[PDB]
């Protein structure tokens, strides 16, 4: 799964992926899923 | 001398390696039609909006 392949079907997806590997508490995963808008849960889970 | 492909929403640069996926598996008929013949060969050519 490159970015360079275009077989992110689902960016959704890769997006969750990548917020996936951050080690913060159970609590922060929770609020970032509350997270509605598309530039606020980028910026959160980069934050992450 | 073939149908036109269904590029479907994939940029194939010149002179670029790409590789293309469609779900569908009616393109793959195609692609197996094709290997009796000599010299097999397919053009690529880009969509409108």
């Amino acid at each position: 799964m490159q970015a360079g392949q275009r077989v992110v079907d689902n960016p959704i997806y890769l997006s969750d992926m990548g917020a996936a590997l951050t080690g913060a508490e159970s609590h922060e995963l929770q609020d970032v899923l509350e997270e509605t808008n598309i530039p606020k849960r980028l910026y959160k889970a980069l934050s992450l | 001398h073939l149908p036109l492909i269904a590029i479907t929403r994939n940029p194939v640069f010149p002179r670029f390696i790409k590789i293309i996926e469609v779900k569908n598996k009616k393109l793959v008929e195609l692609l197996r039609r094709k290997v009796r013949l000599a010299q097999p060969y397919v053009g690529v050519f880009l969509k409108r909006d």
